[PDB]
């Protein structure tokens, strides 16, 4: 197989290249928040309890 | 004068901050903005990696 119609293997770059892209998205959001639980997305249970606690 | 005394004290109490605490915060801020700066110049460049694709 070698048609010019498709490519699966740029398709598994590009899924590795936008999971790896999440992580970093996700880690530079922590880093300028300084908080592993910033919103309700997070960890909801958690982040529920420190609302309610602070 | 006593009873001017304590009204005066009073109202220190009611509004006037504590600095101890406030020192602390300052320097803590100070670090958080400087962080939230970098993130945000390293989040600037997320479309930079584009034009390598061509």
């Amino acid at each position: 197989l070698n048609s010019i119609n498709t490519n699966a293997g740029a398709m598994i770059a590009l899924q590795n290249l936008n999971g790896t892209n999440s992580e970093l998205t996700t880690v530079q959001q922590r880093i300028n928040t300084g908080k592993k639980i910033a919103s309700a997305k997070d960890n909801g249970a958690i982040w529920a309890t420190a609302k309610n606690q602070s | 004068g006593k009873l001017q005394d304590s009204l005066d004290a009073g109202v220190g109490n009611l509004v006037d901050a504590d600095l101890a605490k406030e020192s602390a915060k300052l320097q803590s801020l100070q670090t958080k903005q400087q962080l939230g700066v970098q993130a945000l110049s390293i989040a600037n460049q997320s479309s930079s990696s584009i034009l390598s694709l061509f």
